[PDB]
């Protein structure tokens, strides 16, 4: 104070105003929810994105809460070098359309799309940067699945399965074989939901899941945990 | 012929990275060491600059 | 037994105080001192988090570590049968450190509950993201009320000397309304209501949303009932006895104080349950969570 | 960039008047503002300072409690308010912008100011010479002095040189007694030491004639010298 | 068929020939020559300044030319220009894409460059007339994430991307005048020579390449690391460079005799390197590991001479001044620190 010229004091003042603007900016960034979106391709990722409304971004609001979706479909790069940038997100949203077992991807006629989706979900679910991160599993395009299943039992992709080939037992079995992939079971929860392309709920579901995650985080902040 | 053309481009690059001169390792080590010795006075962090001439003094 | 302070009082310095109270209080001293000292050591050097809820808990520890070091002089007061041989200056310090570090245990015990009522029933509320600079403004603006209510017991010639040798005490039977008895009644009746309301809604909201299936979300509900069970045990006895004191004092006057001989023996027992609370809080709140 | 200033005129000695400059073409809300006053056929004198964020305010010792500066960032407009006007308040007023950070160049743009007429310790800087005759094509030198050392301990030397060509407003020429402002040729230079300094010009040109001024900025108040004219 | 087989074979014995030719030029080792000189003592350096104000992870910092200013980049969405002496805040610049991986400071002091995970490189103008910092250029054209950027002069810039390509750009022109192709894996870093004539780049295929700005050609290819390459930089003399990798190892490569010079690794370290930098005389090498702390090794003897242990998370960026006055470290705990 006593050693500073008349020009140094103005510089200190400028630095202080910059400090206050940084602090005010960084607080509004903590009233928004981060959701990272993944899928196996045309697994209904695009259709859920159009349902809710380089690296792609999306923003939406619903009952006074701000959600951000970070779509990384087109990056096509080595995923291990850019995945930790999302280490602190709220949730992951993973899309797979459940009528896509008979129709195989162009890459292979034998290895089906369901096996690739299983590989993707298994690889994401045990990532070292997501040990405390919840996952919302959407299962898409359900109406077509009965038409595809009645022509051939699930034995094509589920040969070790036995069932009368109704929608309920088939879809339920698919969901089981999906949620059994988790390896945490104590610091992670998986929320599964069956839906068609069109919907009137895919938005409430994510609201509920993130409300649960937030309340648990709060109770952990208490130490009541 | 596209595959053999790509192999042709790769072997061209191989041709033109085998047309360079080589020196010894001892000479390069000596050069590095000599440059290090000759500048052992203008660097504050190596030879601790006395606290009377440093603008980061606490 | 009658005696004359500024008022008409009938203290009963009697026996059986001398043979039980000091051994009771020694263990409470050596355990409360230890527990709150370790809690303070944890929060001073080994807690880098420093978020808004661990600074509403450090203050509880500093408030109920102070009403522990206040004990040994009381053991020496009781051992030698009500002789206050430490002069006038400590008869302000000690009678201020008792009446301040007890209300300040209750106050910081009753914020660590309203804090959770919001972290569960009303989450995403702005109050859940207050800074730890706007919280150590009300963790210092709350010591203000305690001090500003316990000052007017420093400006008195407190050591009362008569035929009885130097009682240092302001709890005594009388007939004049001392509004520092209402500050006993209120200080127990309001925090209990708040704590019960908060814990009730916490538990009833944490199952209407069906979170009531996870293994480690039950230990929290049990630990929310544990703290509220040890708040009636430690305090209600000494309260109801004092309602009985006023009941007798209104049914009959301060004429033949023989009546009170038994009940005043009870108070200085039921008061020792209040010193209990300061030595099992570093567990129910600090390690067992 | 421009600072169009208005508010002047003729005033009875007992009265109030306001002077407002409107800033267009830059980020006005990051710039400390000053008022600097010049008297008819005399030198000039500093008036007042208001910084970025309305934190620090400074007045000249002769204007204390009778002038009032004010700022408006939502519309980029700055005012000065006067209530007591003795006969020695007839002058013109130039509002200057400046910005302070490491490497900045304060007193960079100057504006045009307005003319107000009225019905009829401190460091000292003096320019002994009043006019140096010269013909184009050779060196010219002007010298200024201070009452003490202006080299602050941090390393700077808050001495400024700046020019007023006949019939217009000033513009910075040298800031911190060694550095050359943006937009002026390398014909100019400035040297000095301790308390004695010299502005210098190598090649004279028909645009180089003017009245030259020195200022210090070490502490408050800001103090000028006299006006050193050049003639062809 | 036969043509494909014979051409792949020919590529193979040419690779064998190049390997044999770099083996045939070695007759000594660096350590044998250098073990005699007296070692520098314990490098006791204390935090003389602590810059705080970022609210998230920090990835990039770059020193100014005068050795008094510097710039830094974090996920908050901010670039910051600092005053190292008075700990003031000179400039604070917003960004459009929060996901940034690199920034650089112009050798004159008029511009800065930022980019990452968006396939763009943005150029901002510091010394403007208007008083603010504004975006001057949006270089576009890569198909991966941008990993590094460096200014050549006030008009030329060189970028490396995750789509396995490097490129040279002309800021006024707005288009690539040279593309450098040949990396299999993603390219993660690059460094410019002292005289701006050649630059090295290191990639995810455990190799680095030397490039000719004028010729746009891969003159040398360097191998030897077991895993990815995270950071690279030249020696100040301009005839060597230092590589930091993801297998808990640092390495030195020569240019004239393109071999392995020295390896810096300790068994107690099993984590990854994020940055390297050199001393004013090139006697000390600073490496930022993600075991939360920085290491100061002898860039000449492959020993350990000091530790900078003042950070509580991953050490991402690191830098040294043009005169040697200080070093600066950033980290994922959002704190910058100056050591003297
Ligand atoms: C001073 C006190 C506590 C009675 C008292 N306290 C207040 C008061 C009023 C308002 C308020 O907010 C807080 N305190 N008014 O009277 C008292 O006689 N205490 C005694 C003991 C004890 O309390 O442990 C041990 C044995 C000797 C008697």
């Amino acid at each position: 104070g006593c050693t500073l010229s008349a020009e140094d004091k103005a510089a200190v003042e400028r630095s202080k105003m910059i400090d206050r603007n940084l602090r005010e900016d960084g607080e509004k960034a903590a009233r928004e929810v981060k959701l990272l979106l993944l899928g196996a391709g045309e697994s209904g990722k695009n259709t859920i994105v159009k349902q809710m409304k380089g690296i792609v971004e999306t923003h939406f609001t619903f009952k006074d809460l701000h959600f951000k979706m970070f779509d990384v479909g087109a990056q096509r790069s080595e995923r291990k070098k850019w995945i930790h940038c999302f280490e602190g997100v709220t949730a992951i949203i993973f899309c797979v359309a459940l009528s896509d077992y008979d129709l195989v991807l162009a890459e292979d006629e034998e290895m089906n799309r369901m096996h690739a989706s299983m590989k993707l979900f298994d690889s994401i679910c045990n990532n070292k940067w997501f040990t405390d991160t919840s996952i919302i599993l959407f299962l898409n395009k359900k109406d077509l699945f009965e038409e595809k299943i009645k022509k051939s039992p699930l034995t094509i992709c589920y040969p070790e399965y036995a069932g009368s080939n109704t929608y309920e037992e088939a879809a339920a079995y698919i969901q089981c074989q999906f949620e059994d992939l988790n390896k945490r079971k104590d610091t992670k929860e998986i929320y599964t939901h069956f839906t068609c392309s069109t919907d009137t709920k895919n938005v409430q579901f994510v609201f509920d899941a993130v409300t649960d995650v937030i309340i648990k985080n709060n109770l952990k902040d208490c130490g009541l945990f | 012929t596209a595959s053999i053309a790509q192999a042709r481009k790769l072997v061209e690059q191989l041709k033109m990275e085998a047309n360079i001169d080589r020196i010894k390792v001892s000479k390069a080590a000596a050069d590095l060491m000599a440059y290090c010795e000759a500048h052992a006075k203008e660097d504050p962090l190596l030879t601790p600059v006395p606290a009377s001439e440093n603008p980061f003094r606490e | 037994f009658l005696e004359i302070d500024k008022k008409n009082c009938c203290v009963f310095r009697d026996d059986f105080i001398v043979k039980v109270l000091p051994p009771v209080l020694g263990l409470e001293f050596i355990f409360g001192l230890l527990g709150n000292g370790l809690a303070l050591w944890i929060f001073c050097f080994h807690l880098k988090s420093w978020k808004s809820s661990r600074i509403f808990l450090f203050n509880l520890a500093v408030a109920d570590f102070l009403l522990i070091i206040c004990l040994p002089f009381l053991m020496d007061n009781y051992v030698r049968r009500w002789d206050w041989k430490f002069g006038d200056i400590p008869c302000r310090l000690m009678l201020f450190m008792l009446a301040m570090n007890r209300q300040g245990s209750i106050i910081f015990l009753t914020v660590v509950a309203v804090d959770r009522y919001f972290r569960v029933v009303h989450p995403h509320h702005a109050l859940n993201k207050i800074s730890n600079r706007t919280a150590a403004i009300i963790s210092c603006l709350l010591w203000g009320i305690t001090i500003g209510l316990t000052v007017h017991l420093l400006k008195k010639k407190m050591p009362i000397q008569n035929g009885g040798a130097n009682l240092c005490s302001s709890f005594s039977i009388c007939h004049t309304f001392q509004w520092h008895e209402a500050m006993f009644l209120l200080e127990f009746f309001l925090p209990l209501g708040i704590i019960l309301f908060c814990s009730a809604r916490i538990i009833w909201s944490l199952r209407q949303r069906q979170m009531d299936r996870h293994a480690k979300i039950k230990r929290a509900i049990t630990f929310i009932m544990v703290v509220a069970i040890v708040f009636v045990i430690c305090f209600l006895p000494s309260v109801v006895v004092r309602i009985r004191i006023f009941w007798l004092l209104h049914t009959s006057g301060t004429q033949n104080c023989e009546v009170y001989r038994s009940v005043d023996l009870a108070f200085f027992i039921t008061l020792s349950f209040t010193y209990m609370n300061s030595m099992l809080d570093p567990v129910v709140y600090y390690f067992s969570s | 960039v421009q600072l169009v200033e208005s508010g002047g005129g003729l005033v009875q000695p007992g009265g109030s008047r306001k002077l407002s400059c409107s800033a267009s073409g830059f980020a006005f809300s990051s710039f400390g503002m000053h008022w600097v006053r010049q008297a008819p056929e005399k030198g000039l004198e500093w008036v007042a300072y208001i910084s970025s964020g309305s934190g620090t305010i400074y007045y000249a010792d002769t204007v204390k409690g009778r002038f009032t500066i004010s700022r408006d960032d939502p519309k980029n407009t700055l005012f000065l308010q006067m209530t007591s006007l003795r006969s020695e308040d007839t002058a013109m007023y130039y509002c200057v912008r400046s910005i302070y950070y490491y490497g900045s160049s304060p007193f960079d743009f100057w504006g045009q100011g307005t003319t107000l007429t009225v019905s009829s310790s401190d460091i000292v800087m003096t320019q002994a010479t009043s006019s140096v005759p010269v013909t184009p094509g050779e060196s010219v030198s002007i010298s200024c002095r201070s009452s003490k050392s202006l080299l602050h301990s941090n390393g700077n030397t808050y001495l400024y040189w700046f020019l007023q060509r006949p019939g217009q407003s000033p513009q910075l020429l040298i800031y911190r007694m060694s550095n050359l402002a943006s937009g002026v040729p390398d014909r100019f230079s400035g040297s000095g030491s301790g308390t004695a300094f010299t502005l210098t010009i190598s090649r004279l040109e028909a645009e180089d004639v003017g009245v030259y001024y020195c200022m210090q900025h070490l502490e408050y108040p800001l103090t000028f010298g006299a006006g050193t004219k050049l003639e062809l | 068929g036969s043509e494909l087989d014979q051409l792949r074979q020919e590529a193979e014995q040419l690779k064998n020939q190049i390997r044999d030719a770099r083996k045939a030029c070695a007759d000594a080792t660096l350590s044998q020559i250098t073990n005699n000189i007296d070692p520098v003592g314990r490098i006791q350096m204390r935090t003389r300044r602590t810059l705080r104000g970022h609210l998230a992870k920090i990835y990039a910092m770059h020193w100014g030319t005068d050795s008094r200013l510097l710039v830094s980049a974090s996920q908050d969405g901010k670039l910051i220009i600092w005053d190292s002496y008075t700990t003031n805040k000179v400039h604070a610049i917003p960004l459009r894409s929060s996901w940034v991986m690199t920034c650089a400071y112009a050798p004159s002091g008029n511009y800065v460059a930022c980019g990452g995970l968006d396939n763009i490189c943005s150029i901002y103008n510091l010394k403007t007339r208007e008083g603010n910092v504004r975006v001057s250029r949006e270089l576009a054209g890569h198909t991966g994430y941008l990993s590094c950027c460096r200014f050549l002069d006030d008009n030329q810039i060189v970028t490396s991307s995750g789509d396995t390509t490097c490129a040279l750009w002309d800021i006024e022109t707005g288009q690539q005048t040279t593309t450098f192709t040949g990396h299999t894996g993603d390219v993660m870093s690059l460094s410019l020579a002292p005289d701006t004539r050649l630059f090295v780049s290191g990639a995810c295929d455990a190799s680095a390449k030397l490039w000719d700005v004028r010729e746009g050609m891969c003159r040398q290819t360097f191998t030897g690391h077991e895993s990815d390459i995270n950071a690279i930089c030249f020696f100040p003399n301009g005839n060597a460079f230092a590589t930091g990798s993801d297998d808990a190892t640092c390495r030195l490569f020569d240019l004239r005799a393109d071999q392995e010079l020295m390896t810096y690794s300790h068994d107690n370290i099993i984590c990854g390197i994020t940055s390297v930098s050199f001393s004013k005389s090139g006697r000390l090498l600073l490496a930022g590991y993600d075991d939360f702390n920085c290491n100061v090794w002898d860039a000449l003897k492959a020993d350990r001479a000091g530790v900078l242990a003042g950070h509580d998370n991953r050490v991402s960026c690191l830098g040294v001044t043009d005169d040697g006055m200080a070093v600066a470290t950033g980290s994922w705990d959002s704190f910058l620190k100056i050591w003297n």
